[PDB]
């Protein structure tokens, strides 16, 4: 059990680290990527309107 | 690739829409020029015919 508890606490620490410092950037980079996809997807549509 | 062709048509589309505005005007001014050339030549021919009938009488 002691080994399990120790490795679980380590996993929790690394999970917190990634969620507080690695998740935010990946999240927002993806956010911007998708937002730009959106913008361009649209463009096409509107230029077809023009 | 879909994204690719989207990007494609998109751009080509904006440029060719500007080109089509230009083409519509150009077509207007060419057709107007042709029609007004026809009108001016018709008036000139009418004046020539008037000068001929004046000469006849």
């Amino acid at each position: 059990m002691s080994i399990f508890i120790g490795q679980l606490i380590g996993f929790a620490v690394i999970a917190f680290i990634i969620v507080k410092w690695v998740v935010p950037p990946v999240r927002t980079l993806m956010r911007n990527q998708q937002e730009a996809v959106r913008a361009a997807l649209a463009e096409s549509a509107e230029a077809a309107k023009k | 690739a879909e994204r690719e062709a989207m990007l494609a048509k998109t751009a080509a589309d904006n440029r060719k829409s500007a080109e089509q505005v230009a083409a519509a005007q150009a077509d207007y001014e060419k057709e107007m020029a042709e029609a007004r050339a026809q009108a001016s030549a018709l008036r000139d021919e009418a004046r020539a015919a008037g000068r001929s009938v004046v000469d006849e009488k």
